[PDB]
DNA sequence: CTAGTTGATCTCATATCAGGAGAAGGAGCAGAGCG
DNA sequence: CGCTCTGCTCCTTCTCCCATCCTCTCGATGGCTATGAGATCAACTAG
């Protein structure tokens, strides 16, 4: 479960930069690495990379 | 009418106007269809695929084999550009086939699942685009094709793709491909194919990149210990063996002496980096964000485009006779400024190509700086208006160069009109190039035609054209003969992030590279013997 | 109603040190039945 | 007569917690891959 974007709002700064909360990063490596890991067992990787 | 062997009786009045290769392979496809399975019409362009598609269903359908009383319901998946091509061809060949297209443009005029329901209930002949498969899979996939035609089947290439799963959701048996080449860049969309017109015969793609892909290329360099080159070539064959009975391959070799063909010749021209070019190329591959890359901390793809940029004009990376594209500061383009100016006082037509749709408006900002007529055709035409323009291209003389990326239009498009045909720059397919160079040089090619590669010696371009002759390298192994004479190095051919412009006192690095230019059990026995002291 | 053009929208390619305190597991083992 | 089944002890992890509230300064934080073609569709722009 993703939580919503209240539990984990992007504050903007002082500028446009809009900071993500410490969540939305650490969801975006799990996004990453599903994507990734989704890839490599639909396409050609060794049973030691899927590892 | 010819008879063949269960009986099978493709009507005398179509088969009698068939040659002797649509013959044989209408037969291959009627083998299939009594061993239910699929296969790939991987013929070469221009021999004809279509028409053995329609000989060996209108063969099956009065035939009247059976299940379903003859052929019933099945749908051809093809581009959209041949669309309306496929349906002609039926009705010139076998009127009686309710052929019906599926699309926006169509003659339905009402609710599109209706015509899916109806084309089914009358056993018709549906065309699709690979579109609509991927986003009407659940709806299409249910009234019980008989058959399923991927034509240009390449676009299954990739074993990712939503087409691909799409496709790969039909239930049939009959699964058949028409398309020009099987794989284009490697194993992987060989091994897609044959997914899709044979479930189990090659293994699961794991199994089939970790028993052929790995060991052939690892014997595709020729630094590889003998071992390596003696299991490439025994895993080669293995698989040779293993498609032979499900992939029909012709190529203009055999079947040539039927047809003309002029003849053909080609260059590689290798265009030196001018000094501004070359100091920014230089700046690049030491500047910080290459080391980054060697470093992993940054997409390597980025670098890639960059460098690429650099060898096609400095303005597209850097970004009077200072304007946008100045073809003075550009190697390649003094070439093209060289060649197209001899070629006009020739009285020739050019085909002018380039991957990069902003240097092709570079090349026409440069063509309107100079007094050539030309006319470009690209992704930013509608598709509506495309036709026109080539036919402008090839009834009259008074247009001199037609403007092309390598993969804009309809697979080979006629130009005929041309002559002389350009590559401004190499990309990542042979299969890209070798269209190139193919769209004009075709059937019904009046002139001899040739053609010009453009590289930059020592830069990134050179690789892209040796990876380029690295992957038909591959192709050819796997589907011609696998006892080849090795070129290449593993770490040279790999390593694309350095500059060694030739200095003329040494040969550049590609011609250096190529510088030399029932059983009884005692077969069967044999047969296992030799094949394992590879 | 019918094309034709034009944006949006989506898919697919090619790159390689000055804690402590308690709870739970585990291991060595003494010994008791007991077949 | 050797096997099992405890259940005692000694050690080892392992994990949890460490007063409340308030004021102020001061440093760090910033995320960008590209490009192009095919196809669908939905909205205008004429008819």
């Amino acid at each position: 479960p993703v939580p919503p974007l209240s539990v984990r709002p992007a504050v903007v700064m002082q500028g446009s930069a809009r900071n993500q909360d410490d969540l939305t990063h650490k969801l975006a490596d799990i996004v990453k690495i599903n994507n990734q890991l989704r890839r490599n067992e639909q396409n050609g990787a060794a049973a030691h990379v899927i590892a | 009418d010819a008879e063949f062997d269960e009986g099978f009786k493709v009507p005398g009045f179509l088969f009698k106007k068939l040659f002797k290769y649509q013959q044989t392979g209408v037969r291959w496809l009627w083998e299939l269809h009594c061993q239910q399975a699929g296969g790939i019409l991987g013929d070469e362009m221009g021999l004809g695929k279509t028409i053995q598609i329609i000989a060996f269903l209108a063969g099956l359908s009065y035939s009247k084999i059976r299940r379903f009383e003859g052929l019933g319901p099945t749908v051809i998946v093809c581009p959209t550009t041949v669309m309306h091509q496929w349906v002609k061809e039926f009705h010139t060949w076998w009127p009686p086939f309710r052929v019906a297209i599926l699309h926006e443009t169509g003659s339905y005029t009402h609710k599109k699942e209706k015509l899916i329901r109806d084309v089914a209930h009358c056993h018709g002949i549906l065309i699709t685009s690979y579109s609509y498969i991927r986003l009407m899979q659940d709806d299409i996939s249910r009234y019980d094709w008989h058959y399923v035609i991927l034509d240009e089947g390449h676009k299954i290439r990739n074993p990712n793709a939503a087409v691909t799963l799409a496709c790969k959701q039909f239930r049939t048996p009959h699964r058949i491909i028409l398309s020009g080449s099987p794989m284009q860049n490697n194993l992987r969309e060989l091994w897609s194919l044959f997914d899709f017109i044979f479930p189990g015969k090659l293994g699961t793609l794991p199994v089939f990149m970790e028993q052929f892909s790995v060991p052939i290329t690892m014997g595709g360099y020729s630094n590889a210990s003998p071992v390596q080159v003696k299991t490439a070539y025994k895993c080669a064959c293995v698989l040779r063996d293993t498609i032979n009975p499900y992939l029909l391959r012709r190529m203009k070799s055999d079947v040539k002496m039927s047809l003309s063909l002029p003849d053909k010749n080609e260059q590689v021209l290798f265009c030196r980096l001018t000094d501004e070019q070359h100091k920014v190329y230089q700046n690049f591959v030491d500047s910080k964000e290459v080391y980054r890359i060697l470093n992993g901390e940054m997409q390597i793809f980025s670098g890639l485009i960059a460098l690429r940029k650099i060898c096609n004009h400095p303005d597209l990376f850097s970004g009077e006779e200072d304007q946008f594209g100045y073809w003075k500061r550009s190697g390649k383009m003094i070439v093209v400024e060289s060649l197209l100016k001899i070629w006009h006082k020739q009285g020739q037509r050019v085909l002018l190509f380039s991957q990069s749709r902003q240097m092709l408006d570079i090349l026409e900002v440069f063509l309107r700086a100079q007094k050539y007529t030309y006319l470009k055709m690209d992704g930013t035409t509608t598709i509506a208006s495309r036709q026109p323009l080539i036919t402008r291209y090839n009834e009259d003389t008074s247009i001199f160069v037609f403007l092309l990326t390598t993969r804009v239009g309809g697979l080979g498009v006629n130009l005929t009109g041309a002559n002389r045909v350009v590559i401004y720059d190499p990309d990542w397919n042979p299969s890209t190039d070798t269209q190139a160079r193919e769209r004009a040089w075709r059937i019904g090619q009046k002139k001899q035609v040739t053609v010009y590669r453009l590289l930059t010696a020592g830069t990134i371009e050179e690789k892209i054209y040796h990876r380029q002759i690295f992957k038909q390298f591959l192709t050819n192994r796997v589907l011609k003969d696998p006892k080849q004479r090795r070129f290449f190095k593993s770490n040279d051919l790999y390593e694309l992030f350095t500059l060694t412009s030739p200095d003329a006192s040494q040969s550049t690095e590609t011609s250096a590279i190529f510088a030399g230019t029932p059983l009884a059990s005692s077969s069967l026995l044999a047969k296992m013997r030799a094949r394992n002291h590879l």
